[PDB]
């Protein structure tokens, strides 16, 4: 080994809600890269995220026809919704209620709150409406998950289930969807010179970027843990 | 919509007639998913007429190729238009232009 | 290669006077090439199709391989399905001159 | 003309031979089932008696306990009860 | 022009910039150009092409298998196909095939 | 019938008794235009996941496949004999001159060969000219640093 | 699985009739009646015999030899 | 034999194909046949018979009986549309060109086939006496021979 | 589920030579099999503790083009039968030996003297060619303490393969658990110098990871 000097984390750059830059210790040789390319690949593959899996709306049966009053289809309010952000506390499942009436826009503000659910972007464009008697009333089912499910997937799980005027969505459960890192030497004098490895990663705002890096690092030591024997 | 063009794009999507334009309008007064009316100006208003003119939009029809064709709204309310504008987006068209 | 997947008949001579250079009934395998090449010999007699007096086929004494197989053709091969389709096979050719 | 119909459907017939083909039966067993698909209403009922089969059989070895057995293995058919 | 376009756009005027291996997290050298294409799906999709067949109804004349997945058909063989074979001279497979 | 309605129902075990069966089964493949014997071959199939068949790129040259909109047969051997046949004559690993002149058929001209190319050559002398080793260390400093 | 078939080419050399002896020896072990000699790895009889008779032990006559070792015992 | 060689060869050599000849004396082979005589040599007083049944008759009747009785002949080369219809067997060479006419100088002949075409085989639905089939077919035709 | 991975059991290991072995894998979860073999390869290309000769001082000129005088060989060819060796040392720092032998000319191991913690896996590699005479030579060498592999050029003179391998080759093969096909097979193929199991290699260079990684989750599954 002849003092490998493991490094630390520092200096948590928080770039913006949704992007920031984290840094890492001086390391040794020939490990910056690998390091990055692997804990890139575990953060873009396997990291846990909510998302919504169906939602039930009273006035419309089925996804291809409209409603007296919009503008947009079902398919484009599908298409916003999916691309919604939003946290969950430990309790997953979690179902949540959309009305509103009039002619001004709708976003992610003006829906029924609870303490377990938080939204990061209120400012979500949710197709508003253009009749003043026009009205909307729908439930939407999110869950939370790890890895990208088209509905397909998910057609086993109901047979008896999913009445008409239910209609599933894909989940991606992909909070990050984009990262980079890059590796430089410096910050060390009294030793050899050594690399340190920048992360940068921009988010959906849903997870922390301490936690995800923590949730990477216990995910690649469980599996390192095998190999051993 | 392509980034690359080359111009004849806007005129094969309006002479195809697969979209939706504007004649003798003036403002539009109503916006539906599928019903637009507009309110023409008394300009080019001949009397004798109420002064509005609706149009209903193609949603989710089978072409001859068993495909589906659906017309989308471009404006969205109380916006002035002029005659020969697009009003609606068919199937692989985007703003008056052909995008497939 | 024109000769190389082709057997010999007696009238190989070396071109010394009296002289030898492989016996009647041989295969030009792999080796024999090279020294015809030494010696530059240019009119070569072999055995072929028709001159094999069989009245049925073709005896497989005067094919040599021709194939995927190092070994000679063996007995009921039928030639005829195997050609008739490699020479039509190039259909690469030029028309209008 | 060129262009024709060429509709094989079995009308359960053939399913009914293929499933007594696919059967394991004796010579003996096998000619028994034959001839009880013969006699098969098309409601699904039996034209034929029981003693109007044995007596078709013509068969002196042939005997009512070795007709009650076809007949539970044409009930063990499917649809239930068949014949 | 367009090198000019691209100089306006913060880009080498080559179009070559290095990429590094998703997989093994390393630099590419002979840096690629890459693109953006207008690209366009056609009509020929795999699931009209998904066909296949083991045993079906066959003809009243010829009493042949219905062919050309009218109503699960099944795929048709050639004198030619039989040709090579036979060129090959599987004879058994081929009373498989004219018996079977 | 239970047989029936349990393959119609595609139970997990199905798919494993499927494995099984077709493990040790040939089963040969057919260009619909084919000018030469060779347009037919046959292959150990292998199940994925998908719809569309993967033919291997060497022998695509006999099949004279470009990767385009193109479609494909399949014949299965029922017989033992029709089996025997098809992996001793209508075996890939048999076929490899061509029978008409005598050239070997498979014969990359893909990417392989200019990979080839690429990776035995030298600009002048890159990192690590003078160097001097047994050979199996070429990859080991190739890999990692200094070569 | 046999990845490619060459000792029995020269056991028996004409490429043709190894065909047959293969076909009539897996059919007497699919039907049954001899345990085979050759020990088994988990493969199917085409295979096996493919084997046994690339080892040198299965020709066009032992099998007929013991076809009428058979015959005579009955 | 050589001119059609030389001629072919260099056609395909001007493209840059390389084919063994073989094929192309095959193909020879098969153009030359049906030798017309113009002796009778106790045989036939008739034209257009095939070298291998002429060759064989006039062995079998030259050495073993009587030697004086001999046919001279002259073998004429008929192309490959008109050498094609020339076949013993009625069965074959009718899809080649046409049947009709075909048909119906077989139905005035009266001829039969004896299935030893391999196109015969093909349409009878039988082994051919090539590859495998033909050990089974000479099998078969050494069992008629005796009965 | 929701944090439930598969866990490798099949540990099968199957092994050519002493040196050489190949090592298989259970179906495992999707993409990891590719990012760990590269990593663990990477690590155990990289910086593998092991004693190494830096350099030699054999009688003569110092530079590259010294002649034979009897040895009927260039050093060149000596210094690369010089590098092929797998040297052990327990407990002491880098230490000097040298070697002198008849004119029998086999140049073997055992030419060199046995120090207290200097040991080889193979005395019966040559060092030297054939000599021609009854003639002597003195090695002068001395071996080191380190990690991994680097030139001598940079640093001095022959070179420094503190790390005990070979050849190392990793390969993934696609598999199925149950129903779903996407899984990772891992095939490694390890070959070593000596002195080292290849499997007892591999867990090293597990173990050399782990603590280089263990840190990260701040004491993480106490529990």
């Amino acid at each position: 080994v002849t003092e490998f000097l493991k490094p630390r984390l520092v200096d948590i750059e928080q770039v913006s809600s949704t992007h920031a830059k984290v840094t890492l210790e001086p390391l040794e040789r020939g490990f910056g890269h690998t390091l990055g390319n692997a804990l890139r690949r575990i953060l873009l593959s396997s990291m846990p995220g909510c998302a919504v899996t169906e939602v039930e709306i009273d006035g419309v049966l089925h996804e291809y026809s409209t409603k007296e009053g919009v503008q947009e289809d079902i398919l484009e309010i599908l298409l916003n919704l999916k691309g919604l952000a939003v946290r969950v506390q430990g309790k997953d499942e979690v179902i949540l209620t959309l009305n509103k009436s009039g002619i001004g826009p709708v976003t992610a503000a003006d829906i029924t709150h609870d303490g377990d659910v938080e939204i990061v972007k209120p400012q979500h464009v949710i197709c508003h409406l253009t009749d003043e008697n026009a009205s909307i009333s729908m439930r939407i089912k999110v869950q939370r998950g790890r890895g990208y499910v088209p509905a397909s997937t998910r057609i086993h799980s109901e047979e008896d289930e999913r009445p008409i005027g239910r209609l599933l969505v894909d989940a991606c459960y992909s909070p990050v969807e984009r990262i980079a890192y890059n590796v430089e030497a410096a910050r060390v004098e009294q030793r050899t010179d050594l690399d340190k490895l920048v992360i940068e990663m921009e988010t959906n705002g849903t997870i922390d970027p301490e936690e995800a890096i923590r949730r990477a690092a216990t995910i690649l030591a469980e599996q390192l843990e095998a190999f051993v024997d | 919509k392509p980034l690359v063009g080359t111009g004849m794009e806007r005129a094969v999507a309006v002479d195809s007639g697969v979209t939706a334009v504007a004649k003798r309008g003036g403002v539009v007064q109503y916006v539906d998913a599928s019903r637009i009316v507009i309110k023409v100006n008394e300009d080019e208003m001949y009397p004798g007429e109420a002064g509005i003119d609706i149009y209903n939009l193609t949603k989710y029809t089978r072409s001859n190729q068993n495909t589906c064709i659906n017309q989308m709204p471009c404006v969205s309310l109380g916006e002035p238009v002029e005659r020969g504008d697009v009003l609606a987006d068919g199937p692989s068209t985007d703003l008056g232009e052909l995008a497939l | 290669d024109r000769v190389l997947g082709r057997v010999t008949a007696e009238d190989v001579l070396k071109p010394g006077t009296a002289d030898i250079l492989v016996p009647r009934n041989t295969l030009l395998h792999e080796q024999w090439c090279d020294l015809l090449e030494e010696n530059s010999v240019d009119a070569v007699k072999v055995r072929s199709v028709v001159s094999c007096d069989t009245d049925f086929g073709v005896c497989a004494h005067c094919y040599g391989r021709d194939l995927a197989r190092g070994h000679i053709i063996n007995k009921g091969e039928a030639i005829g399905v195997i050609a008739a389709q490699s020479i039509g096979e190039p259909g690469t050719q030029l028309t209008m001159r | 003309l060129p262009v024709y119909q060429g509709e094989t459907t079995q009308t359960l017939q053939d399913y009914l031979m293929w499933q007594v083909e696919l059967t394991p039966f004796t010579d003996t067993d096998r000619a028994i089932a034959t001839s009880i698909v013969d006699a098969v209403d098309d409601t699904g009922y039996l034209t034929i008696q029981i003693e109007d089969i044995v007596d078709s059989i013509g068969d002196d070895e042939i005997g009512l306990e070795e007709v009650e057995a076809v007949l539970k293995r044409i009930q063990r058919f499917d649809p239930v009860g068949v014949a | 022009e367009i090198k000019e376009l691209l100089k306006l756009g913060d880009l080498p005027t080559s179009g070559q910039i290095r990429l590094y291996d998703g997989r093994t997290g390393e630099q590419f050298e002979r840096p690629v150009t890459v693109g953006y294409m207008y690209m366009l799906k056609l009509n020929h999709l795999v699931d009209d092409k998904m066909h296949a067949r083991s045993t079906g109804s066959y003809s009243l004349v010829t009493q042949q298998p219905l062919g050309g997945k009218a109503q699960f058909g099944g795929q048709r063989f050639g004198e030619m196909e039989v040709w090579a074979l036979e060129a090959y001279g599987a004879a058994y497979t081929l009373q498989e095939m004219l018996t079977v | 019938k239970a047989a029936k309605k349990m393959v119609e129902r595609e139970e997990a075990v199905v798919w494993d008794i499927l494995d099984e069966v077709i493990r040790e089964h040939p089963v040969l493949l057919n260009r619909a235009p084919t000018l030469h014997r060779l347009g037919i071959q046959a292959f150990e199939p292998v199940l994925i996941e998908g719809k569309a068949i993967q033919l291997h790129p060497l022998v695509c040259a006999a099949y004279n496949a470009d990767f385009d909109g193109d479609q494909m047969a399949v014949h299965v051997p029922l017989t033992l004999e029709a089996q025997l046949e098809a992996r001793a004559l209508m075996m890939s690993t048999n076929n490899i001159l061509s029978p008409a002149n005598g050239e070997p058929i498979i014969v990359p001209s893909q990417d392989v060969v200019l990979g080839l190319y690429y990776m035995t050559r030298d600009c002048v002398n890159a990192k690590g000219e003078g160097m001097v080793l047994t050979g199996p260390k070429e990859a080991e400093r190739l890999y990692r640093s200094g070569l | 699985a046999r990845v490619t078939v060459q000792d029995a080419v020269e056991k028996i050399g004409n490429r043709f009739d190894l065909v047959l002896v293969a076909a009539r020896r897996a059919r007497q072990m699919q039907v049954g009646g001899k345990d085979p000699l050759v020990p088994e790895e988990n493969d199917k009889t085409t295979v096996i015999a493919l084997r046994e008779i690339e080892e040198g032990l299965i020709n066009n006559q032992i099998l007929d030899v013991r076809e009428r070792q058979e015959q005579q015992e009955q | 034999t050589r001119y059609i060689v030389n001629e072919v060869q260099d056609v395909y050599r001007l493209q840059g194909v390389k084919i063994n000849d073989k094929h192309i004396e095959v193909i020879v082979r098969q153009m030359l046949r049906k030798a017309t005589i113009v002796n009778a040599g106790s045989s036939d007083f008739l034209e257009g018979e095939q070298v291998e049944y002429s060759r064989v008759k006039i062995a079998n009747r030259e050495l073993e009986a009587n030697g004086k009785v001999g046919a001279t002949y002259s073998r004429d080369l008929l192309g490959i549309t008109k050498a094609s219809l020339a076949t013993e067997s009625f069965i074959s060479a009718a899809s080649f060109q046409e049947t009709t006419r075909v048909l119906t100088e077989a139905a005035v002949a009266g001829k039969r086939d004896e299935l030893r075409g391999l196109k015969e085989n093909v349409i009878v639905g039988r082994l051919i006496p090539a590859g495998t089939g033909y050990a089974y077919h000479q099998d078969r035709m050494r069992r008629r021979a005796a009965g």
